[PDB]
């Protein structure tokens, strides 16, 4: 008890060298599309056509 | 009593003699019914009727009067050594007692042999001495010694060190800019040497201020090292209680085996060694209560989830309540830059003082004061929260940077430039290490934008 | 410290 | 800007001959470099290609001489100029980062400084990187530059709310007022321009700090795109509200857009100014730099920077090419793992050298070294002298090792963990693992067991060396946030069993085998005897000379050291090994009795 | 390439005013598009078996 | 081993010695063997060696 005055809990924890995500980066396919010039008209004061 | 009339380095010879005495008691006990060695030792140490014993009292006396003011720390080897030209010779230790050879190691030849064996521990203090000190002082003595060291540091910081700080703050320059690179390295050295002339020529500096700073640094280093030794003994004590407490090691499961069932087989192999259940099954209620209490004491040690150094540092921070340390509020409302009203600038000036090469007839700072001086200075800087400002704003670091840039070398007021920058670099390394350790052990003011008229 | 007085 | 100038003035080469400003800009850019970056790894060699292009044209002959002179100037001076720039930037960013960490509130008023510094550092790094591989191109201190870039980025990430508050207040207080003053002072404006500017003012005046305190997520993509739209509307010839006549409005809106970015677009700014994902396509040089950093002790302070660059790699991908995303992700993970592993490896190597030095120091205190003194005292160098520092300019091996170890442990402890493609790496677990493995190997290697000559180390000397190792390891908690008690517990409780968790001989097995198959065997032969006087086994003075002393292993001190090392588990194992032999002998005795 | 050429012709006929200091985004994006177009053409020129 | 243990973990050792010394002499072999096995693990000397 006498020595306990000078003490304080130290923060040390166990961990792993690497921790992986719950769900990995599932890859996605490349689907070709043409250049669509009408995809920014809902941002700001758009000018449709 | 033979310990009480010798320096701190004789603790090893003390525990050696105590072990000889314990072996003698064990041998004679085969035929005679004597008092337990613990009872005899406590009676001889005055530790029966009183909390602390003679050994710990002399340990504290030695610390205070001979260890803090006379020893020099070495960071790399982790050892203390006595200073050259010692500052204190007023110890006046008790006169050595004498007796027949059979009260010492046992005979004239044995006395000579053991004296020769233990004479090797006399001219340094290191890990072995701390092991013996911890092992002999226990929690009681360790706690009391640390409290008394805290009192010593409080007395020193709010006493003589404060007065010298105030005086030197009066003597320091009011404003000191860090010149530009274009000024040159020789010019910058000359400028610094002119500005800090009064501090450089202060006679009592190196002989009083540095002495007290060395004392403070030695005290904090002792606290750190003694804590490390205590932890190292606690871990070993726990490694020996494992069999009777069921702490098995991780076992190697070969191909086609189950770790859980394997560990269960190992546990049931060793189940006869487990003490508490065995006494519970076969013992008496009083025996069971005592066994439970003893097991609880045994398994709970400071090494597993407690620390002491940080509390010491916080307590020491509580001592710097005078306004001289931190100074007045900055004019621009952010931080002082060209002013010298904060402790870290005083320490920069002192660093300039002791980074200058000295004559051969004189002693260097590490020859007289060791590493405790810098531990004390960097502790004071870090506790006040001035470490980063110190790093950014510092005369010696600035000179080192500019000289590295332009790569000049001359002599200014009999101070070679290249040697001085080399010394500055060495001390920069040491200071960075100390600051980093102190930061490790310790684990917003917003501003308003302009308003349109 | 005061323990110094006591030991003295 | 370099690429703009070079390629643009090649494309409009007709103007180099008529405008002096164009020619001077082009010449400056030309002498500023020797190869451009067509893509992440692709490069374009400027001065050969330009001359080839211009040789055919007949009106350009002074241009070829200009190009050749610029080529000579580049080769001569560009490397030195950029070396000096890197030198300057290292100290500049050290200063800036230190001051900002000291006063985190200045991130508001001085954000432009942070982003300017990041841009300059990134530019220098990529210039060096692309010039080193092609055609003063070795920088030994690049780790410091990268480290302080990373530290500035960390500051921006931790203290984002400070800048958000500062610039929300800036906008809604000062910019709204000044912009409304300027707009109301306009004379004639069409409908759409007026609506856009009114929207600017109205969105600016609706901000409040309370939103930042609550934790709202702002969105100014519409406002930025509207300013860009209005630029388009007013910049075309034959426009009512021509912008060539209202330059002050353009400048004010550029400043306002910067403030809007500082509110809600901080991470995009970080990627825009300080992205070093180009190292994913310079892997060889990247690892060479890591190795060169680890070699130097002073620079090893900044080794943590390299594994922290692996978090930048995912920024180099795109939506129009999702094939390579996985490939890039796999490379980043592997590189980060390799870097952290190598760092832990030199950590353990330095610790091992220090432990060797400390064992040598601690064996000089053994009683066996006091024979000369006792002999001299009867018939008729010293420890602690190695620690006497006369001067600090003389460096011993132990202090070099100490400096290197502390300097590297600073970096191993810099950040608790990093996330790379959603995997969390903890750099100190690598150190813990390596320390455990090396500690076990060294424990079993210090026993010096030799079967070919039934030699072994004395128990007490092994205990002394083990304690020296434990002290050196305990000293590592000064620098890293590891828990060394865990390492001690695992390693030293595995050595009390017959075999370790890795199925290898621990010291219990080695010492039991030696004590039974050498000591007691030779005792049964007749070369040793048990002296109850000395509580030991002592070689008898026979004709043969056993290659060991039985009293130096069975003495009271030696047996106590063995007990310290082995513990109740190891001592139980030893006792069982002995009772096996007793049972064998009793079986033979029973045979003799029955016959 | 074809869309880029069309947009460049449009900008040419509209007679736009470019100043990096006044209309930063317009000039930046214009020069970015031109440089990306040129670099794309060269990187295409460097694939030996496109034919 | 006894000298080391009585010095590292005094409380367990004191409990073990108290338990061993004062076991009733009228107990049978089954319990006394477990008691002696614990004691021998602790390093104390026993009249009947359980390992043997």
């Amino acid at each position: 008890r006498e020595i306990g005055i000078l003490t304080t809990n130290k923060n040390t924890s166990r961990t792993h060298k690497i921790i992986a995500p719950a769900n990995l980066e599932r890859p996605v396919r490349y689907i070709r599309k043409p250049i669509d010039y009408t995809i920014l008209d809902d941002i700001g004061h758009g000018v449709k056509v | 009593g033979r310990f009480e009339s010798e320096d701190l380095t004789s603790i090893v010879e003390l525990d050696g003699l105590l072990e000889i005495n314990r072996m003698t008691h064990k041998l004679l006990s085969r035929y005679l019914t004597l008092d337990g060695f613990d009872a005899m030792f406590r009676e001889a140490n005055h530790n029966v009727s009183a909390p602390y014993g003679r050994i710990t009292l002399h340990v504290f006396w030695e610390l205070n009067y001979d260890f803090l003011p006379n020893y020099c720390y070495n960071g790399s080897t982790n050892r203390f050594v006595r200073t050259v030209l010692p500052f204190s010779q007023e110890f006046q230790r008790d006169k050595q007692p004498n007796a027949q050879p059979q009260y010492l190691h046992g005979s004239k030849a044995l006395n000579l042999a053991y004296s020769s064996i233990y004479g090797s521990y006399r001219n340094f203090v290191g890990p072995p001495h701390f092991q013996v000190i911890c092992r002999l002082l226990g929690y009681q003595g360790i706690a009391v010694v640390m409290e008394e060291l805290l009192k010593v540091v409080k007395s020193l910081l709010q006493g003589t060190i404060l007065q010298y700080v105030k005086t030197l703050m009066e003597v320091m320059p009011k404003i000191c800019r860090l010149p530009r690179h274009e000024y040159g390295s020789p010019g910058i050295l000359e400028f610094f040497h002119h500005q800090l002339k009064d501090i450089v020529e202060y006679a009592e500096l190196k002989t009083v201020c540095f002495q007290n700073l060395r004392e403070v640094g030695n005290a904090i280093l002792f606290c750190l090292l003694i804590e490390q030794s205590l932890s190292l003994e606690e871990v070993c004590d726990l490694l020996h209680a494992a069999p009777f407490q069921n702490i098995l090691p991780r076992v190697h499961v070969k191909e086609g085996e189950r770790l859980d069932a394997k560990m269960k087989r190992l546990e049931s192999k060793y189940a006869p060694l487990h003490l508490v259940p065995l006494i519970e099954r076969l013992g008496t209620p009083q025996q069971i209560a005592i066994a439970r209490e003893g097991d609880l004491l045994t398994k709970e040690r400071l090494c597993c989830g407690l620390s002491m150094f940080e509390v010491i540092l916080t307590r020491i921070r509580s001592f710097l309540d005078d306004p001289i340390w931190r100074g007045p509020l900055p004019s621009n409302g952010v931080m002082h830059v060209d002013e010298c009203v904060e402790f870290h600038r005083l320490w920069s000036a002192m660093q300039f003082v002791y980074c200058i090469p000295v004559g051969t007839h004189e002693f260097t700072v590490e020859q007289c004061f060791g590493d405790g001086l810098h531990w004390a200075g960097c502790m004071i800087i870090v506790l006040l929260g001035q470490q980063r400002r110190f790093a950014v704003l510092d005369f010696c670091y600035h000179l080192l940077k500019v000289q590295k840039h332009d790569g000049k070398d001359e002599i200014i007021k009999n101070v070679p430039l290249k040697k001085m920058v080399e010394r500055i670099r060495k001390f920069q390394i040491l200071n960075d290490e100390i600051i980093t350790i102190l930061d490790k052990y310790l684990k917003v003011r917003c501003f308003q934008p302009p308003i349109h008229q | 410290s005061v323990l110094l007085e006591a030991i003295r | 800007m370099e690429k703009w100038i070079i390629f643009g003035f090649i494309l409009c080469h007709g103007i180099l001959n008529t405008d002096a400003t164009a020619l001077n800009l082009w010449k400056l850019a030309l002498q500023s470099s020797s190869c451009l970056s067509l893509f992440r790894d692709e490069v374009f060699h400027i001065h050969k290609a330009a001359e080839d292009l211009f040789v055919n044209i007949r009106g350009y002959n002074k241009r070829i001489n200009d190009i050749r002179e610029c080529k000579e100037a580049a080769v001569s001076h560009a490397g030195s100029m950029h070396r000096e720039r890197r030198k300057f930037l290292r100290s500049a960013l050290k200063e800036l980062a230190t001051v900002l960490s000291d006063q985190p509130g200045l991130l508001g008023p001085k954000a432009l400084f942070v982003f300017m510094a990041l841009s300059f550092a990134r530019d220098e790094i990529i210039w060096l990187l692309r010039h080193a591989d092609n055609m003063d191109f070795i920088d030994k201190h690049i780790a410091e530059l990268i480290f302080y870039m990373e530290e500035l980025r960390a500051h921006v990430r931790k203290y984002g709310p400070v800048m958000q508050r500062y610039y929300v207040q800036y906008l809604s207080g000062f910019d709204a007022v000044v912009l409304n003053e300027l707009v109301q002072n306009l004379s004639v404006c069409p409908e759409d321009e007026s609506i856009i500017m009114s929207s600017f003012v109205n969105t600016m005046t609706s901000l409040s700090v309370k939103q930042v305190e609550d934790g709202e997520v702002f969105d100014f993509r519409g406002m930025r795109l509207d300013w860009f739209r209005l630029q388009a509307y007013t910049s075309v010839s034959k426009a009512s509200l021509g912008l060539a006549d209202h330059r002050e409005l353009g400048k004010m809106m550029n400043t306002i857009i910067f403030h809007t970015k500082m509110v809600d677009s901080l991470v995009e700014m970080l990627v825009e100014t300080s992205d070093l994902s180009i190292f994913c396509f310079y892997s060889r040089a990247f690892e060479k730099m890591f190795q060169q950093c680890l070699e130097l002790p002073s620079q090893s302070r900044y080794s943590i920077a390299f594994p922290l660059l692996c978090t930048h790699f995912m920024s180099c991908t795109h939506e129009l090419c999702p094939e390579e995303r996985h490939h890039i992700g796999d490379r980043s993970l592997s590189l980060c793992n390799m870097f952290l592993d190598e760092m832990a490896k030199q950590a353990r190597n330095l610790i091992t050298d220090i432990c060797t030095e400390q064992c040598t120091l601690s064996d000089q205190l053994l009683p066996k070294h006091c024979a000369k003194t006792i002999s001299q005292a009867v018939n008729k160098e010293k420890p602690g002298v190695e620690s006497m520092r006369k001067n600090r300019l003389v460096v011993t091996n132990l202090d070099k090792l100490h400096t290197a170890l502390s300097e590297l442990c600073f970096s191993i402890n810099y950040v608790p963990n990093m996330v790379v493609w959603e995997h969390t790496f903890t750099p100190r677990e690598y150190l813990t693992s390596h320390l455990e493995i090396r500690f076990t190997k060294s424990i079993v290697g210090m026993t010096m067991y030799n079967q070919a000559t039934q030699e072994i180390a004395k128990p007490s000397e092994l205990l002394t060396s083990v304690r020296a190792y434990m002290t050196v390891l305990q000293s590592i908690e000064n620098y890293v946030q590891i828990d060394i008690t865990r390492v001690f517990n695992n390693v030293l409780l595995q050595q009390t069993q017959h075999l370790d968790s890795h199925g290898e001989p621990t010291i219990t097995s080695l010492y039991t085998n030696w004590y039974l198959e050498t000591l007691l065997r030779q005792v049964s032969n007749g070369h040793i005897a048990y002296f109850p006087a000395m509580k030991a086994f002592v070689n008898l003075p026979t004709e043969n000379e056993l290659t060991f002393n039985a009293e130096e292993y069975s003495d009271i001190s030696e047996m106590r050291s063995l007990s310290e090392l082995l513990g109740p588990y190891g001592m139980k194992f030893l006792s069982e090994s002995l009772m096996w032999h007793i049972s064998s002998q009793v079986a033979e005795l029973k045979k003799l009795v029955v016959e | 390439k074809d869309h880029v050429c069309e947009l460049l012709n449009t900008i040419d006929v509209c007679q736009v005013f470019f100043d990096i200091t006044v209309n930063f985004d317009l000039t930046k994006n214009y020069l970015d598009l031109i440089i990306t177009y040129t670099t794309l053409m060269i990187l295409l020129s460097r694939i030996e078996e496109r034919k | 081993l006894r000298d080391v243990l009585s010095y590292h973990i005094p409380f367990l050792v004191s409990s073990i010695e108290d338990f061993k010394d004062h076991i009733p002499r009228e107990t049978d072999m089954k319990v006394a063997m477990n008691v002696y096995e614990l004691s021998s693990a602790a390093g104390l000397p026993c009249e009947i060696d359980p390992a043997l």
